[PDB]
Order: C-alpha cells, then sequence, then structure tokens
C-alpha cells in the first residue's frame, strides 16, 4: 500500500492548466514545463530517444493532454496517374477500383479530378498543363460514363484527406495521406502544411450570404451531377451538417432546375443531385488565406487553409 | 413648388468628434491588482493558443 | 486544456436574481464567442428569442448549431463563470431541468430551444436589463417527438385534435408545450426540404411492399395495422393493380436507403450530446459532445 502511493505519484499530476506568472522576462522553469510539448522526431541515439520520450506508452512522456496523434493512409499509385509537381497539402480522393485484388490504388487531386469531368466536353489551362493526356486517367475509372449516368459516382469515390509525403519514385508512387487527425508534415525539419484547394473550385459559403462566431469552421467537399458532366466544388462553412444540407440545397437551387429542364429524369436513378461530405474542421478566424500555385509555365489562384484537422465523413446526398 | 397646407420642423442629429479632458482627484479609488495567471485554451493542430 | 469562461456582468445583481440563477447551476448555456472573458450580451438564447409573443424555433436551432455550448458552474455577484463544451473532452452534465425527463442509461442527449415557455426556463436580470434564457436539454427520442409535434402543428394549422397534438406525453408526466402560429420563412424552408423528401419518397417507393400490406391487412391484424381500421387505403388499390418485379424493386431500394440517411440528417438540427453512465441517484451523467 506504500508502493500504491508511488504508483499514484507516477499517475496523478496532469499538465498545469493554470500557472501564476509574475513577469514574462524571467521565463521560469515552471512555465517552461507548461509550454513544452514533447516532440515526435529525434536523432538515433539513446540520449535523444530518452530525451524526446518516444518510447512512452500511448502518449509521449520523458523519463492525454488533449492532443491526438494523426493516422497515416499509405497509398500506392502509378507514377503516370499523379503529378509529382503537386503541392504537399492537397486533398486527394481514392477511387474504389472494381477488381477484387488490386495492390495499386487510384487517387485523384481536384486538378486531376477536373480532367475526368472535362473530356467528353485559368483552372482548366493549369489542369491540362499538368496532366497531358486524360486517357491515362480516364481508364483508372473503367466505366466512367455508366457510373456518371446512373448517378453512382459519389459512393465509389471516398475522400482521403490531404497529402503529406510524396516520394518521387519512377513507376509506382507511394504517397502518404492523413485520413484522420491533426494534419502535420513528417519532415525532419518539422514544417507546417497548408491544405490547398484551387480557387475556382472553392466557393465560400459564409461570405456568399454576406454574429456568433464559432471556432471550428468545417470544409465541405461537394460532388454534384450536371448536364455538363459532374463537378467537384468545395465549401467552407461555420455551421452544422443540418445547416449545410439546407444551405447547399439553397445554393444549388438554380442548378437542379437547370439539369431538370435540359434533361427529364426518365428513370428512377437520375434523381440524386450528388452528395456532400465533411472533410474536417479548422479555425474560423485565420482560415483560407489566399495564395498562388506556380507550375513551370502558368499560375492559378488557390486557397490555402492552414492548420487543418482532417476528418472525413460519409456521403450525405443533396437532392 | 407651391407651399402645401402644412409645415414641418426638420429635426436631425449631428455627430461631433471631440477631444475630451478627464480629471480625477487623488486617491479617489482603491483597487486590488490580481495575479496574471497563464492558461491554455485550445490545442489547435499546428498552434496552441495561450 | 483550460476551459473556463468568466462572464463579467456590467452591473451588480440582487439577491433574488442570485438565488434564482443559483438553482440553475449545471444547466447548459450557449455563448457568443469562445474566448476567455465575455460580456453578458450574447449569452443565452435570449438574443434570438426576444421578449415578444412570436417565437421561431428553427432560428433558435440555427443559432444553437452556430454558437458554442457551455455549462453553468459558478455564479457570483457582478460575474458568473462558465465551462465550455469543446468536442474531445468528457463532461459531467447534471439533470437540473424543471420539466423532468428521465434520462436513459447511455442514451443520447439533445439540446433544444425552450419549448415549455419563455417564463419557465429563464432568469430575469433587470440589473443588466437583459434576459438569460436556458435551452432545454432532453433525451433524443423525446426531442424527436417534440420536433415532429411542432412540425405537425405547423402543417395542420390550415386544417382545424389540438390537445392530441399540442401536448407531449412521457412516462414521468405528460407536458404541454408552447405552440406558435407561423415559423416564418425558415420553418417553411425546413418543411420545403422535407416536402421535397416526402414527394420524392412517393415517387420512388416500391410496390411489392404495398402488395404485402394489402393482403396482410386482409390476413393479419396488428398494432402496426390497427390505425388503418381494417380499411386498405385506395392508393394501395390503385397502385397494386400492376405486377411485381424484383429488379425494379432493388433499383428502387438503392435510392430509398440512399435518401433515408439524408432524411435522418434532416432531423439533426441542434447539437447532439452522447451520454454514458447516467446515475438516477445523483442526476448527473458522464457525457461528451457528438
Amino acid at each position: 500500500r506504500r508502493r500504491l502511493q508511488r504508483r499514484i505519484a507516477g499517475l496523478l499530476p496532469p499538465p498545469a492548466r493554470r500557472l501564476n506568472i509574475s513577469r514574462g522576462s524571467e521565463f521560469t522553469r515552471d512555465v517552461r514545463g507548461l509550454v513544452e510539448e514533447h516532440a515526435q522526431a529525434s536523432s538515433l541515439s539513446a540520449a535523444a530517444v530518452w530525451r524526446a520520450g518516444l518510447l512512452a506508452p500511448g502518449e509521449v512522456a520523458v523519463a492525454w493532454s488533449g492532443w491526438r496523434p494523426p493516422v497515416f493512409g499509405d497509398f500506392l499509385i502509378h507514377a503516370s496517374s499523379f503529378n509529382n509537381a503537386e503541392a504537399t497539402g492537397t486533398p486527394l480522393f481514392q477511387f474504389k477500383q472494381s477488381d477484387p485484388f488490386s495492390g495499386v490504388d487510384a487517387v485523384f487531386t481536384p486538378l486531376s479530378l477536373f480532367i475526368l469531368m472535362n473530356h467528353g466536353r485559368g483552372l482548366t489551362r493549369m489542369a491540362n498543363l499538368l496532366y497531358d493526356s486524360p486517357a491515362t486517367l480516364a481508364d483508372l475509372v473503367p466505366d466512367f460514363g455508366r457510373l456518371v449516368a446512373d448517378r453512382r459516382f459519389h459512393n465509389f469515390i471516398t475522400p482521403v484527406g490531404p497529402l503529406v509525403e510524396n516520394i518521387k519514385s519512377t513507376y509506382l508512387n507511394k504517397i502518404t495521406t492523413v485520413v484522420h487527425g491533426p494534419v502535420v508534415s513528417k519532415a525532419i525539419p518539422r514544417s507546417t502544411v497548408k491544405v490547398t484547394v484551387p480557387q475556382e473550385a472553392f466557393v465560400d459559403l459564409d461570405a456568399w450570404l454576406s454574429q456568433p462566431c464559432p471556432a471550428d469552421a468545417r470544409l465541405y467537399v461537394a460532388l454534384t451531377y450536371e448536364e455538363a458532366g459532374p463537378r467537384f466544388t468545395f465549401f467552407q462553412s461555420s455551421r452544422g451538417h443540418c445547416q449545410i444540407m439546407n444551405i447547399l440545397r439553397i445554393y444549388y437551387s438554380p442548378s437542379i432546375m437547370h439539369r431538370y429542364a435540359v434533361v427529364q429524369p426518365l428513370h428512377i436513378e437520375e434523381l440524386t443531385f450528388g452528395a456532400v461530405a465533411c472533410l474536417g474542421t479548422f479555425s474560423a478566424t485565420d482560415g483560407w488565406r489566399r495564395s498562388a500555385f506556380n507550375y513551370r509555365g502558368s499560375s492559378l489562384p488557390v486557397v490555402e487553409i492552414d492548420s487543418f484537422y482532417s476528418n472525413v465523413s460519409d456521403w450525405e446526398v443533396i437532392l | 413648388k407651391i407651399h402645401p397646407g402644412v409645415a414641418m420642423t426638420v429635426v436631425r442629429t449631428d455627430e461631433i468628434l471631440s477631444e475630451n479632458i478627464l480629471f480625477s482627484s487623488r486617491a479617489s479609488t482603491s483597487m486590488f491588482i490580481g495575479t496574471p495567471n497563464v492558461s491554455r485554451r485550445e490545442a489547435r493542430v499546428d498552434a496552441v493558443t495561450f | 486544456m483550460d476551459l473556463k469562461v468568466v462572464v463579467s456582468l456590467s452591473s451588480r445583481l440582487y439577491t433574488d436574481e442570485i438565488a434564482k440563477m443559483q438553482q440553475r447551476i449545471g444547466c447548459i448555456l450557449p455563448l457568443a464567442s469562445t474566448h476567455g472573458t465575455q460580456n453578458v450580451q450574447g449569452l443565452g438564447l435570449g438574443q434570438v428569442y426576444s421578449l415578444e409573443t412570436v417565437p421561431d424555433y428553427v432560428s433558435m436551432y440555427n443559432y444553437l448549431s452556430d454558437c458554442t455550448l457551455a455549462v453553468l458552474d459558478e455564479v457570483s455577484v457582478d460575474s458568473l463563470i462558465l465551462t465550455k463544451i469543446v468536442p474531445g473532452q468528457t463532461y459531467a452534465i447534471k439533470n437540473k431541468y424543471q420539466p423532468f425527463f428521465q434520462w436513459h442509461g447511455t442514451g443520447s442527449l439533445s439540446v433544444m430551444p425552450p419549448v415549455f415557455g419563455r417564463e419557465h426556463a429563464t432568469v430575469k436580470l433587470e440589473s443588466n436589463d437583459v434576459d438569460i434564457v436556458f435551452p432545454m436539454v432532453l433525451p433524443t427520442p423525446i426531442a424527436e417527438e417534440v420536433l415532429q409535434k411542432i412540425l405537425l402543428f405547423n402543417v395542420y394549422s390550415r386544417v382545424v385534435v389540438h390537445m392530441h397534438l399540442g401536448s407531449v406525453s412521457y412516462l414521468g408526466h405528460h407536458y404541454e408545450l408552447a405552440l406558435p402560429e407561423v415559423p416564418g420563412p425558415l420553418g417553411l424552408a425546413l418543411l420545403d426540404n422535407l416536402s421535397l423528401y416526402f414527394c420524392i419518397m412517393v415517387t420512388l417507393l416500391p410496390r411489392a411492399s404495398m402488395r404485402l400490406v394489402r393482403g396482410l391487412i386482409r390476413h393479419e391484424h396488428h398494432d402496426l395495422l390497427n390505425l388503418f381500421q381494417e380499411m386498405v387505403p385506395d392508393e394501395i388499390a390503385r397502385i397494386d393493380l400492376d405486377d411485381l418485379s424484383v429488379a425494379d424493386d432493388l433499383s428502387r431500394m438503392r435510392v430509398m436507403m440512399t435518401y433515408l440517411q439524408s432524411l435522418a440528417s434532416l432531423f439533426n438540427l441542434g447539437p447532439r450530446l452522447a451520454t454514458a453512465a447516467y446515475s438516477q441517484e445523483t442526476l448527473t451523467a458522464t457525457c461528451w459532445l457528438r
């Protein structure tokens, strides 16, 4: 029962939520013990490993705090199907292939997802500048025309969250993506990563309406079905999912009667006007700082959401 | 431009940006200064906000 | 992580208002911002629910999903403190709500605009000349019953049966609730989206299940069948005249179950609380935000 006191002394003290500072100039060891977060990468020695505290079970502790470690999705793709000149923080989309055993998956940037919609019928200049041939992408989806035709394209593409690591292999590329959790880059100088969505595909929804300001403003990706081929739009909102399907129906109110007026839904499966999915949360204050993405030839505008917490969801249909 | 059968008294308000002077006597108010305690609000995924 | 929001009142507070607020300790309150300190305006549901005769419940829902949520723990004179509810943390939420809904073991709580009256869940603060009202927190099935009773009174308003609709019934007690007359454009927009959903339901609904229930009413009597009063509806007669085909039925059900998930999410307005281990002797529940 005296070893119980030693075990509870090892178990009790949480990190300090409050600390009475006197001056900021002194920088006491107590406030340093408050503000310090244990790292995730260190050199390969016993001293550096024991100092960073990687070997602690569950969470890092030198020899729980509201932080969750991220999980990484490991994807193998063909080197032709992806452009190695992509930015780091760009959200991708794994397409569920129809073979029983594949080994190689199929992911799509929204730049690459644009040229599946374009052919058969600015942003498109950069998209056709990056990927030269759509036919090397339009066979990854084997039957794209049927799948768009019976409106079952939303349930075959699931989002995967932004990219973090892209090794530059020659035939079969392996990329790493954060499917859930705090998006942070795995680089030895730990640098931040900004989720980049191209500007013409990212229309804001707070300023589209034009007082209670919340913290977590979610980012919604939205597949819709158009007569000009499907479209992949991105919506930032500071509201709930219950709010987001109502306001997205109101936002798509001209487009539904457009698709109805040009084409009568002669069968029963053409009623679905696509679906939406929450890609995760970020801070509503310093969200979506505009920036640019330069290729060798041109440059398109692209939004840069910073400090994204990726959290995918299932597809909620729009009608 | 003829006169109607009635008149009006136009009231309006005019805002004036002044430069005030505040006087206050010695020892008018006793105050207790607390302690500047520091906290952690949010562990956002790249920046923590104290 | 430190979640402590102190709300400084800009004036004092009398002892009766203090004793009235002190009974409502542990009840959920919404906030304007998520910052450290706040003023008293923006607190509570009172800024959208003014001291008027006309309510609007769906606008209070749109407020509640927009704003954050907090629990009232310490109230003093000139300042009262609140504890925020951020997703990821686990909280102890006491059942200090006057219309006593008994809570389920590990069920799901659900916040709510005040359906049992303005004067019932409020505190009158003449000292800061504002009003703090308290959002109702009730379990999710009774919340769905209240929401559908409100929508059913919204649709039956051009017809009239009132007290059979205008009063919720729970095993603890049956309660009356305040019935408005018009929700303006927002409740009608919610009914518009639900009308889209219902009309597309009666487009794509299968016919073999009607052929089941038409013979089944003629075969069996059940508590799922007593409300037809042993009279098959005429639409079952004038739809079941066609034949039965399994391929078009599987084509119909692949849009039926696709739309019913979104119809389920058309009732998730207002944030939802996922609870666990509610003790009926201390009236508190270890609960966290869903």
